[PDB]
């Protein structure tokens, strides 16, 4: 996966203003779950 | 009542909708003026996804509320 330390907190901050209630690390590991597609690791925490 | 969509990038979409409109209402009036076919909208208000024939008063959505727009 892509480190946590790479990922830009822009994409993190788009996911949590979405995903409200839903933390940091969750946001996180979804992204680089989804080689940081950020509208896919939504998607995927919605469903 | 005027309320804000925000996009997954932080794009603001202002709609001009009443209480009584359903969600499906909304989603056609984001199709009307965004060209994104109702079925793959997914609307968001304070971490929830709403659902399609409920209206925006089963929800407190008010003037200047701020919903959320994810494509599927």
């Amino acid at each position: 996966s892509i480190p946590a330390s790479v990922i830009p907190e822009e994409l993190i901050s788009q996911a949590q203003v979405v995903l409200q209630g839903k933390s940091r690390s969750v946001i996180i590991r979804e992204l680089q779950r989804t080689n940081l597609d950020v509208n896919l690791a939504v998607n995927n925490l919605l469903s | 009542m005027q309320i804000f969509v925000k996009t997954l990038t932080g794009k603001t979409i202002t709609l001009e909708v009443e209480p009584s409109d359903t969600i499906e209402n909304v989603k056609a009036k984001i199709q009307d003026k965004e060209g994104i076919p109702p079925d793959q909208q997914r609307l968001i208000f304070a971490g929830k996804q709403l659902e399609d024939g409920r209206t925006l008063s089963d929800y407190n959505i008010q003037k200047e509320s701020t919903l959320h727009l994810v494509l599927r």
